[PDB]
């Protein structure tokens, strides 16, 4: 619930870091 | 000054209005029942004493006012006497055209009936159409309205 | 032979009763004030046609209506075939007023 | 012009409308619309 | 059955086909009957002269 | 960026070592995307003005597609013109091999040949799949190789490009000296 | 059925007129009916245009 | 599966035929149309015989709807004669 | 004509061409423009406000 | 907002949200000055305005009247001629508020000078009128 | 102009108020050198309210290059919202005889 | 300068001409209509119309194809345009824009008369949105007809 | 692989009997090809 | 970057997070030229600068000194009078770096000319001083 | 469009997506007028053009010819 | 030119097309298309 | 699946309302 809300937020953050470092 | 004209035989100008009488069969009282259903969806039943179209509609179709559907299936006058042991054709409910009224719930008039949804404001066949005469052939086969791509990119 | 069936160089049907003229070199739509020296009367014509006859020194050719518009009591422009006139160019303008 | 339609599209709607009319005429005094009511058999027939 | 401009265009095109050097044999006389037939093959006309 | 630039070709099959294949298609529109995307499409400043004569020259064919039936009152372009690079010639037309007409997401089990031959310089050929995918060269946009445990996983993002006088007049007076 | 697309050619596969509509008539041209005339009487009379 | 479904549905009689005409069917349809036109030339409207007399005039048969049309030498639409389905040609 | 004026000779010719294959063989059809009579009215009336 | 390297997707989204407003205002505007060809200079209102053929509309549609700019107050310099090139600015980016100034082109070539930098060459094709109230 | 000019089909024109709007029937081609020429226009909608007198339509919404003015040389007529039943009856009977 | 002026004038005449791209030949069944008839209790059927704009498919095992369709306003928002309008009311401008695409207009109020405005790098939908918002109007699309209301 | 000005194309080759048997029902061919061959429905015919 | 139709939410966010730099820079700047009314033209520094009442501040606050623009280097043309309108540009978009040029309004109307296009009409309300070093 | 205080993240993003186009076009451009020092006024083409030393390049490189 | 293909590409297609043709000829009467029908054995043979 | 996809919108949306409120 809040645990997973936070997990999801962190997933999104790291997914975005993926994209930041995926594009030239 | 008055021009003189003598009898001719066949002119182009007369062939502009040679058309005057049209024998079409469009929606009218005599063209309501255009489509008849074959025996693939009819039951042949005998006429017994105590039988009525109301009972046949109630028993087979389940709706009292559905008796007209039976009558159009036989082309008989309900007010005329049916002989006992006479073959009637009762349509089956499973294979029938649904008589559900079609509406557009969001219209400039709010709600309105449509019979085909093809001669209504939902047709969308002429929307964004670049005539060309090549888009027309694709309209005829598959009804492609819009294209998917417009870029030159060569 | 110039009637309402002819086409002016403007692409318009010829109206003989109109206040128009054919000029050798002016652009179409140019407004030319023609002043007749006999009566000192001036009429503004609109150049629409180009003229068929060239002749010599013939800058302008008025229409029938334009020539009739130059007539005054005691002076008929149609009576004299050739008119010695003064040609000027006019244009729509805002009147010049006192500085405000 | 277009030919008029002679049949009624929905006869159950006709029965219901005749029953809303039983209410309208009586000024909100006739409010029973089920088959157990007095006028429903007459209207349906 | 054709307008005068259409007839003239059709006849001109037919004659340009007829007088193609690929369709002509050098040194061979031009036969007026053949030319008239090529003109009439356009259709919609009757040759007088 | 040409439709035939991947020198070596590598072909896979759906029945083997493939775990997920998602193919998508979209309709082109100027509402979405970036300004560069609509620049690569027909949108461009076809009409430009040279800063010397003022002849108001045109650099490309107009392209008024799906814009309307008028085609004589609008221009269908951008406000900012492209920076011209060549001395006299105009800016080249959009290659079109950078334009995606289909998008393919391929998640599949990594193998050795799937590791060495799966690079964005190769042309992909997927077999044993839908007819419009079979027999077409797929340009690999990107490859990803993940390793979470003993398993090696591969994600392939690929696409299909929709792509195919006697002399001068006057000179200053010269003096000639025989020597 | 709804993802497959094919592209034909302007002249190779179809006639070119298949890809143009008659509403947008091409811009034609013609001899100008407004050419200024020299009534001086020295040389040809047409001055403007060609 | 689609053929028997299309057989059950009554044909539109104004649009696409259930069976698309094949090449040999097209040849036979052009044969029937030519036969009918050569038999009924005198009753044809002035417009129709004017274009029929043209050696550069073409007929055009719609492969999917069966419609037959006349086009003059210029390639513009001139008139329509009828419809050809798989077996019989019906003039209009 | 459709504009309410006596017919333009072009319309006269169009009418003649339209009606030529429809008249009895041997008879003669004459077509000329109509005439118009001007009506000038003067009304004296009492109103009810 | 210093959006540094250590940032979340939400901080970056917030930065984009708070920042795109000037660009939204720029939509449907004219940011840069343009070069245009003068097509009409007969101003019926006597306000010395000209009409242009800007490349944005490809000479398909006529533009609005564009007002002149002067270096001095009571100076009324000669207007650009037909087919001459001008530079146009748009006040507040509005297409309907344009202000022009002619430039040196070819329909507008350079005048002959002995010293192109220091010399002044001026030609007036009409009347010249100077009035000085003082000495 | 030095070239032929085209006023495109479906060119919208209106009166001073802009409430009555007409559209051109087809393309209008003014030949090179010619300046002022003509074409037919049709009302935006049916109804007798579009029957207007001559010189009543003079505005066009899209400002086209080299185009100066537009007018109507005829009073717009035959604007109707449906014919009468008696006229239809007469038309039906005339077909028979 | 006199010859350069003539050259500029003739180039200005020549640039205004039909020199656009031809229609793209694309044989496909993609851009068709998406009609929907939906009822909840079989008493009446609601009908809606859309235009197909995208497709998705999962080939591996699970056989799933997803179709996407949009309203006709998507047609008005496809291409960016540059044009100018003068002396036209809101209803007249909307009528011309809809006629450019074969749409129907539903607008009881005429709206105010726009005397001078330019569409600079905007789609027809975007320009209509700006014009309706500045006058206090709003748009809506049903089937083929677009309606503008106060 | 066949080379074309458009691009590389994978092409099947076999004896024509197997080609007909495999493509029976037109299952292998894409719908775009079928639509392409029916685009020209109206066929020019000559009249005598 | 070609952010086409097949783009992920993260690709779109990345595209927005990179192209919004220009909008961020434009924030708190002055993008377009403006039209303003001259309220003060007595420059104590003798630099021919004027003060304006720009519509942004609604004549509530006075602005900063605005520097003139000239066509050639060694001309000092008459300054705009009080209540005359000028067009102002802002160098680097800074509101404190403004440069002006007079326009034609009604407080600054057009001079009378026989031909408005070719003729030149100029009036000077003070002394006129022209000094030429060469011929 | 009107993005209020009652909007979702997806719409906030979409609004940025469509409205960032003008900012994208501004990249690699010169938005505002500049002040510069004239370093060359001898134009070989006789077109009265001058060369400047704009502060952007810090006088390290020369610029293009600039027209009057 | 290219030689025409002599064999029919799809013979079950030929059978189905012959059966649709029976319906075309009979104008919506001969609707039977399975092997139990009267026309299918003849058409297939 | 769709339930959780939605729950995820609700989460992301509220997380991004948190950021709006978390910032000066």
């Amino acid at each position: 619930p809040q645990a997973i809300a936070k997990q999801i937020a962190d997933i999104i953050n790291s997914q975005w870091q993926g994209t930041l470092t995926d594009y030239a | 000054t008055t021009q003189e004209f003598l009898s001719k035989n066949k002119t182009i100008e007369s062939e502009l209005l040679d058309l005057l009488i049209k024998p079409n069969t469009d929606d009218s009282i005599l063209t309501r029942n255009k489509q008849a259903i074959a025996d693939r969806d009819l039951f042949d039943i005998e006429w017994e004493p105590g039988q009525s179209l109301n009972k046949l509609a109630t028993e087979y179709l389940g709706d009292s006012f559905a008796w007209q559907i039976i009558a159009d299936a036989n082309g008989i006058d309900p007010t005329k006497e049916i002989d006992i042991g006479a073959g009637l054709k009762v349509p089956d409910q499973k294979a029938l055209e649904n008589s559900i009224k079609k509406f557009i719930v969001n219209s400039p008039t709010g709600k309105q009936l449509i019979s085909d949804a093809k001669q209504s404001i939902l047709n969308l066949i002429g929307v964004g159409d670049s005539n060309t005469e090549f888009s027309k052939t694709l309209k005829d086969c598959i009804g492609k309205v819009v294209n998917f791509s417009f870029d030159n990119t060569q | 032979g110039f009637d309402s069936s002819d086409l002016t160089a403007n692409g318009e049907r010829f109206n003989p009763e109109g206040i128009t003229a054919a000029h050798e070199s002016l652009p179409f739509g140019t407004l030319v004030k023609v002043t007749w020296a006999v009566n000192n009367k001036s009429v503004v014509v609109r150049i629409n046609d180009r003229g068929a006859f060239v002749r010599l020194g013939r800058q302008i050719d008025l229409s029938y209506g334009a020539a009739k518009a130059l007539s005054s009591p005691g002076n008929d422009a149609i009576a004299a075939g050739l008119l010695t006139v003064k040609l000027e160019v006019v244009e729509l303008r805002t009147p010049i007023g006192e500085n405000l | 012009l277009n030919a008029p339609q002679l049949v009624v599209d929905d006869y159950e709607q006709l029965i219901i409308d005749s029953l809303v009319h039983t209410n309208v005429v009586s000024n909100g005094e006739f409010t029973d619309l089920d088959a157990s009511g007095f006028m429903r058999p007459f209207a349906g027939t | 059955s054709k307008t005068f401009q259409q007839l003239a265009d059709d006849i001109l095109e037919a004659l340009k086909v007829f007088f193609n050097p690929a369709n002509l044999t050098p040194g061979e006389p031009v036969l007026i009957e053949e030319v008239k037939f090529a003109i009439r093959s356009v259709g919609g006309l009757s040759i007088s002269y | 960026i040409t439709v035939n630039a991947k020198k070596l070709n590598y072909t896979i099959s759906v029945v083997d070592n493939v775990k997920s294949l998602i193919v998508t298609d979209q309709a082109q529109t100027d509402a979405t995307g970036s300004s560069q995307k609509i620049e690569h499409y027909g949108g461009r400043m076809t009409t430009v003005v040279d800063a010397d004569s003022g002849s108001l020259i045109k650099v490309d064919k107009d392209n008024k597609r799906e814009a309307g039936s008028a085609a004589r009152t609008f221009t269908t372009g951008v406000d900012v013109p492209q920076p011209q690079i060549q001395k006299q010639y105009s800016n080249p037309r959009p290659e079109g091999a950078s334009v995606k007409e289909f998008q393919l997401q391929l998640e599949l089990h990594t193998s050795q040949s799937d590791l060495e031959n799966l690079t964005p310089d190769t042309a992909l050929y997927i077999e044993n799949t839908l007819p419009f995918i079979v027999g077409k060269s797929w340009f690999i946009e990107s490859v990803r190789h993940s390793f979470s445990e003993g398993i090696f996983t591969s994600q392939v993002s690929a696409y299909i490009p929709v792509a195919p006088s006697q002399g001068v007049g006057k000179l200053p007076v010269y003096e000639i000296l025989s020597y | 059925k709804y993802i497959s697309t094919s592209y034909a050619q302007g002249g190779i596969d179809l006639p070119i007129d298949f890809l143009e509509n008659p509403d947008d008539a091409k811009d034609t041209n013609s001899a100008s009916t407004a050419t200024e005339v020299d009534s001086v009487g020295n040389g040809t009379v047409s001055r403007s245009g060609v | 599966e689609e053929a028997k479904k299309k057989v059950k549905v009554e044909t539109v009689q104004n649009g696409n035929l259930k069976k698309t005409l094949s090449e040999k069917q097209l040849i036979d349809g052009v044969k029937r149309v030519t036969e009918y036109l050569k038999k009924n030339i005198s009753f044809q409207p002035r417009t129709i015989q004017n274009i029929l007399s043209d050696p550069k005039s073409v007929i055009k048969i719609d492969k999917d709807t069966g419609q037959v049309s006349l086009f003059n030498g210029n390639g513009e639409f001139a008139a329509l004669v009828g419809t050809y389905n798989g077996d019989i040609f019906s003039p209009s | 004509d459709v504009n309410g004026n006596p017919a333009d000779p072009v319309t006269i010719s169009t009418v003649g061409a339209t009606l030529q294959p429809r008249i009895m063989l041997g008879t003669r059809l004459l077509i000329s423009p109509m005439e118009v009579l001007n009506i000038e009215l003067e009304l004296i009336a009492l109103s009810d406000s | 907002m210093i959006v540094d390297e250590f940032s979340s997707v939400y901080e970056c989204l917030l930065y984009c949200y708070k920042m795109v407003k000037r660009s939204e205002q720029l939509n449907g505007r004219r940011v840069f000055p343009i070069l245009s060809v003068v097509t009409n200079n007969n101003d019926p209102e006597g306000r010395r305005r000209v009409k242009i053929a800007d490349p944005l509309f490809g000479n398909l549609i006529e533009s609005n009247w564009i007002r002149p700019i002067r270096v001095s107050q009571n100076q009324d310099n000669p207007l650009p001629q037909i087919n001459q090139m001008v530079i146009v600015w748009f006040v507040d980016g509005d297409s309907e508020k344009g202000y022009y100034l002619p430039i040196i082109n070819d329909a507008n070539p350079s005048r002959e000078k002995d010293d192109p930098v220091n010399d002044s060459a001026v030609r007036i094709e009409g009347n010249n009128t100077i009035r000085i109230d003082k000495n | 102009l030095s070239t032929d000019f085209i006023v495109p089909i479906n060119f919208q024109v209106s009166d001073l108020s802009g409430t009555l709007r007409f559209y051109t029937i087809g393309n209008l081609v003014i030949p090179a050198g010619a300046t002022f020429g003509t074409i037919e226009a049709i009302a935006e909608d049916i109804g007798e309210k579009y029957n207007v007198s001559a010189n009543f339509i003079d505005q066009y919404s899209t400002p086209l290059t080299y185009l100066q003015y537009v007018t109507n040389i005829r009073p717009a007529t035959n604007g109707r919202s449906g014919e009468t039943i008696d006229n239809l009856i007469e038309r039906c009977a005339q077909i028979i005889r | 300068k006199e010859s350069a002026k003539n050259q500029i004038a003739e180039n200005l005449e020549k640039i205004k001409k039909n020199q656009k791209e031809l229609a793209t030949p694309e044989i496909s069944a993609k851009g068709t209509q998406i009609t929907l008839e939906v009822s909840i209790d079989r008493s009446a059927i609601a009908v809606f119309s859309f235009l197909h704009t995208g497709t998705k498919h999962n080939a591996i095992i699970s056989d799933t194809t997803t179709f996407t369709g949009q309203s006709v306003n998507w047609v008005l928002n496809r291409r960016v345009k540059n044009t100018r309008y003068t002396g036209v009311t809101l209803k007249g401008l909307a009528a011309t824009i809809t006629r450019q695409y074969g749409l129907d207009l539903d607008m009881s109020e005429e709206g105010e008369m726009i005397e001078n405005i330019s569409q600079v790098s905007q789609t027809d939908w975007q320009f209509l949105e700006k014009m309706t918002a500045i006058q206090g109007f709003g748009m809506r699309t049903v089937g083929k007809v677009l309606q503008i209301y106060k």
